[PDB]
């Protein structure tokens, strides 16, 4: 497949390894009581890192000689899941923060003792602003549009 | 009485009224600056008369086919069925002449009034009309562009909007046409609905 | 109750709210949804 | 308002805060903590302890007179800590969806009102129906008052208002109450008080 890596359903290491993690963690489980609070919770790791290898073989993840997954960046659509789409939400996530606290700094710019308002965040005018970075990427746009997102003169 | 979309909440300042269907909602306060008020109004025009020729599209032949009259497939899968041309040659066909309509109504949005005149036949011009509200030919019935006529396509456009949402949204997670999901609710609506479906 | 809601909001308290919040949320958000490396969804 | 210098207080001999002058139902000076300083906080608080107050005494009697009821064999109302899983017609979360959004649409018309006072007496549907009240928290009208019992002089609205409040009071306590005696011990309120009045000595708290 890409730079010689194979998919971990069908690799081979990768299931070593998941058999692996298993026997370790049932190692412990035969010392306890077979229905013990530590045996539940053994039982219930166990079951998670069953759950989380099915789950990697599923989502069809690259895996490499070393039988752990390896995540494509360079683009390639079929691991678009991988880096892109979760970019794409860090972005708006980062510019909803990055906006929404702009846009405070601006409205509380005009008082006279703007330091004030921010060593002690004056709450009611925050919960109004926090709401604007749902639409941030259009507000943001139309703000360079027009020519005022950058301050000239400067 | 500007209608409101919160009655205990007042209308935002730069919202008065004047254009049809300003019911004074905007939470978010996406339109404090004119300029982007008037590109969004043109915004929601079109994407209003979009939503409400696509819904009609993906409707009408799907209740037409249930009832038994056109054996058309669903809109979702109408996209395999074969026509007399490649899917390709009929895209790009659209995009050229998307690409010219969607230019000139650009220009007249941009600068109101430089593209009333036909570029061929040098007759022929549209009337004078407002931007977003090109009559003339495009109106060839002539009904009264009245005020009140404008809230109404508005609405009708906003209503198109939600149910395209919806359309999508349900295929989606049913997996079916919106008719198919709306007669299955009607056969026992208290053990269909989204609860059951998700 | 008005000085308390003062000294409620200064830099430092806000703070640990805020990021008492936004642990819980995603300390939430991986124990629902642990050991993901993917957004599968689309 | 009407400020009462000599009311009866809730600690005899110790002056009321200045912000309790009497003016609301059932003012009694308790406000140890001082949270309800605020002019628009007091409000609200007001709102709050009134609302608090209607859906506990609705609380309260949906959860005695039917057990007092099914306790002598008239009918059969299960538990009413066990009665939110008994299946009924249709599934809980349905239910529970369709009743938020009906309780919703009333809680932000409330909200509208509350933030705005007469600013939503009138009827969306047909303009000629009008909530008679004039006072936040009391809407009034042929719905919510179609007797007319209180609508005479302020006077003896205040003293109805009270009666109104101090039995709110004590239903939010009731069912209170009844929820820490369920947990506690693992039976029915009327079995408590049957039992404890059996054995008003030894039957109590401590018997655990
Ligand atoms: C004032 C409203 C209201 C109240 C007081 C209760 C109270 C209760 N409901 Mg409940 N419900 C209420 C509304 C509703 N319920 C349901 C549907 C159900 C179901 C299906 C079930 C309950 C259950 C319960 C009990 C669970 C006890 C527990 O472990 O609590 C946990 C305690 C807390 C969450 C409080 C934590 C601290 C607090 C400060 C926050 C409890 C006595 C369960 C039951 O009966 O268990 C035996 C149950 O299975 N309810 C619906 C949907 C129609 C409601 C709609 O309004
Ligand atoms: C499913 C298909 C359909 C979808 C439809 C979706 C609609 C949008 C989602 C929810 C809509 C219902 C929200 C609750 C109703 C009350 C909201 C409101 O009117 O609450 C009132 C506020 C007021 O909005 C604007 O708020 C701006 C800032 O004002 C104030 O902002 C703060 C408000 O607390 C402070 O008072 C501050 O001092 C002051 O600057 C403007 O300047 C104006 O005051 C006002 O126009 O709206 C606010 O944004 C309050 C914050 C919540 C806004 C949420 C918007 C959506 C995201
Ligand atoms: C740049 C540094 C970096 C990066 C990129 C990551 C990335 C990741 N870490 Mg990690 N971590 C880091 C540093 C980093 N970490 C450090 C320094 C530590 C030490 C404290 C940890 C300790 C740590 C632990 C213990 C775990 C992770 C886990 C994860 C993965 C979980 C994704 C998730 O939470 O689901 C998705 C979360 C969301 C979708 C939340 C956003 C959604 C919002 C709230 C809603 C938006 C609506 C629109 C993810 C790939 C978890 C894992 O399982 O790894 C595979 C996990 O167990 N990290
Ligand atoms: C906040 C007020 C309140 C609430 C939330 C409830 C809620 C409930 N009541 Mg109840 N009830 C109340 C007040 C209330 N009641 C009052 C004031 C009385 C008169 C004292 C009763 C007398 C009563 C009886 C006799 C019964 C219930 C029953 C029920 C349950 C199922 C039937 C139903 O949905 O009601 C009815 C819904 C309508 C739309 C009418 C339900 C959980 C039934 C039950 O126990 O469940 C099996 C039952 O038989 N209630
Ligand atoms: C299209 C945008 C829009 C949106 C998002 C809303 C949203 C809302 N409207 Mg509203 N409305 C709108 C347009 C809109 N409206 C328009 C154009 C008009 C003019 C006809 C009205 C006229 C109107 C009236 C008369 C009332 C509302 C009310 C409400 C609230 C009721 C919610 C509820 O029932 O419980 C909760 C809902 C859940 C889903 C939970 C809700 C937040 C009610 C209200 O809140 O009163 C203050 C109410 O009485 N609206
Ligand atoms: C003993 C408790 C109690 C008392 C003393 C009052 C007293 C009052 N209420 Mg109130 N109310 C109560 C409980 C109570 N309420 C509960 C539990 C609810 C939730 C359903 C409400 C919801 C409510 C609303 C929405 C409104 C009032 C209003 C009023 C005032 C108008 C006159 C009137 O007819 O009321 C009651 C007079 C009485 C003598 C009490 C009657 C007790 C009945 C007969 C109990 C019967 C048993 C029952 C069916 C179980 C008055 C001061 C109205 C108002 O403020 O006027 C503008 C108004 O808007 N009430
Ligand atoms: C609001 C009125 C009220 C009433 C009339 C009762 C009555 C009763 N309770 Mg109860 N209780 C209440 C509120 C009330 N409680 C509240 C709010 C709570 C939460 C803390 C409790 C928690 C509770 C538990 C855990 C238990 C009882 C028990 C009992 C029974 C035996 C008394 C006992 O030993 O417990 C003592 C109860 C308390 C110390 C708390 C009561 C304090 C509140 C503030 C009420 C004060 C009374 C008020 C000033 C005057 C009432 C007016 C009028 C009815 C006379 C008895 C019939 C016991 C039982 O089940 O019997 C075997 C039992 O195990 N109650
Ligand atoms: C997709 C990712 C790319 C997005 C690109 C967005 C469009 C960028 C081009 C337009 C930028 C712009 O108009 O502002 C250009 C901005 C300033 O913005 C200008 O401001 C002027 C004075 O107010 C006028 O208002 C102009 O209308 C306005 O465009 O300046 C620049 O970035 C320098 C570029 C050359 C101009
Ligand atoms: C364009 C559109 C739909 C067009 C659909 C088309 C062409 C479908 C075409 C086809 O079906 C046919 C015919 C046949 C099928 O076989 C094939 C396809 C190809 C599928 C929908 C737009 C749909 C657009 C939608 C749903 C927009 C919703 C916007 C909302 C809710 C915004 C609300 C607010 O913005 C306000 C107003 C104020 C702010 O301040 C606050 C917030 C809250 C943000
Ligand atoms: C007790 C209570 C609050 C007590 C508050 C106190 C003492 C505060 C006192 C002070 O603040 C003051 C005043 C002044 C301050 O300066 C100082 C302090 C000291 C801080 C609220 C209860 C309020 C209680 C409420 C609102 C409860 C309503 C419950 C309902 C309606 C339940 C319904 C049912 O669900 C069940 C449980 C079972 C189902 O099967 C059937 C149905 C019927 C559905
Ligand atoms: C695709 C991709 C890639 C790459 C890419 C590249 C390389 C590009 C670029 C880029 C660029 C070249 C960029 C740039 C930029 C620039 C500028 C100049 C900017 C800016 C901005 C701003 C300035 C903003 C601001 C703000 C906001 C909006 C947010 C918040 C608020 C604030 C105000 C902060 C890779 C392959 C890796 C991978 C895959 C993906």
């Amino acid at each position: 497949d890409i730079a010689g890596l194979t998919p971990c359903k069908d690799s081979k290491q990768f299931a070593k390894r998941e058999k692996q993690s298993i026997k370790k963690l049932e190692s412990s489980l035969k010392l306890y009581a077979p229905d013990s609070a530590p045996a539940l919770a053994i039982n219930a790791t166990i079951e998670k890192t069953k759950r989380r290898f099915d789950n990697y073989g599923k989502q069809g993840l690259l895996c490499g000689a070393d039988g752990l997954p390896h995540l494509i960046v360079s683009g390639d659509q079929r691991h678009w899941g991988e880096f892109i789409t979760p970019g794409i939400l860090f972005l708006y996530i980062a510019g909803w923060i990055g906006w929404v606290g702009r846009s405070y700094l601006i409205a509380i710019r005009d008082d006279k003792k703007p330091t004030q308002k921010e060593i002690i965040i004056d709450v009611p005018l925050a919960t109004g602003l926090v709401f604007r970075g749902f639409s941030w990427p259009i507000a943001a746009y139309r703000e360079l549009l027009n020519g005022e997102l950058v301050a000239k003169d400067v | 009485k500007k209608g409101e979309w919160l009655p205990g909440l007042a209308s935002p300042g730069y919202l008065t009224g004047s254009l049809p269907g300003d019911n004074g909602f905007d939470p978010l306060g996406l339109a404090e600056d004119p300029e982007n008020l008037k590109w969004f109004v043109q915004a929601e025009l079109v994407n209003g008369r979009w939503a409400m020729l696509g819904v009609a599209g993906m409707l009408l032949p799907e209740v037409f086919t249930s009832i038994g009259i056109i054996n058309v497939p669903k809109w979702y899968d109408a996209g395999k069925e074969e026509y007399f041309a490649s899917s390709s040659t009929l895209f790009v066909i659209e995009f050229i002449l998307f690409h010219y309509v969607e230019i000139r109504r650009w220009q007249d949005i941009k600068n109101p009034g430089s593209v009333n005149q036909d570029p061929i036949f040098k007759q022929y011009s549209l009337p004078a009309g407002e931007v977003g509200y090109p009559g003339g030919i495009f109106n060839p019935l002539n009904f009264a562009p009245t005020l009140e006529a404008k809230e109404k396509e508005i609405a009708n456009g906003r209503l198109a909007m939600l149910a395209f949402l919806g359309f999508i949204i349900q295929h989606n997670v049913t997996g079916k046409g919106p008719f198919d999901n709306l007669l299955q609710h009607i056969s026992d609506p208290w053990h269909n609905t989204i609860v059951q479906t998700l | 109750m008005r000085d308390l809601k003062t000294y409620l909001s200064v830099a430092p308290v806000a703070s640990t709210l805020w990021f008492a919040a936004l642990a819980g949320l995603l300390i939430e958000i991986n124990r629902f949804f642990p050991d993901a490396l993917t957004f599968p969804f689309f | 308002t009407v400020a009462e210098p000599d009311r009866p207080l809730w600690f005899p001999g110790s002056t009321p805060p200045p912000w309790l002058d009497g003016s609301l139902p059932g003012d009694f000076g308790f406000d140890p903590l001082g949270l309800g300083s605020d002019p628009e906080s007091l409000r609200w608080n007001v709102q709050a302890e009134l609302v608090h107050s209607r859906w506990a005494m609705l609380g309260a009697a949906g959860i005695f007179i039917p057990e007092f009821l099914t306790k002598l064999g008239i009918l059969n109302t299960p538990s009413w800590y066990t009665a939110g899983e008994q299946e009924y017609f249709t599934d809980t979360t349905t239910l529970f969806i369709v009743e938020l959004v009906f309780i919703g649409w009333a809680e932000g018309r409330r909200w509208a009102d509350i933030l705005n006072p007469g600013c939503v007496n009138t009827d969306p549907i047909f303009p000629n129906n009008k909530l008679t009240g004039t006072d936040v928290g009391y809407p009034g009208g042929l719905w919510f008052d179609p007797l007319g019992w209180g609508s005479a002089s302020p006077q003896k609205l205040k003293e109805l208002r009270t009666k109104e409040i101090k039995n709110g009071r004590l239903a939010m306590l009731a069912v209170m109450g009844a929820w820490f005696q369920h947990i506690y011990t693992g039976t029915g309120p009327i079995d408590n008080l049957f039992a404890h009045l059996a054995d008003p000595g030894h039957a109590t708290i401590f018997a655990a």
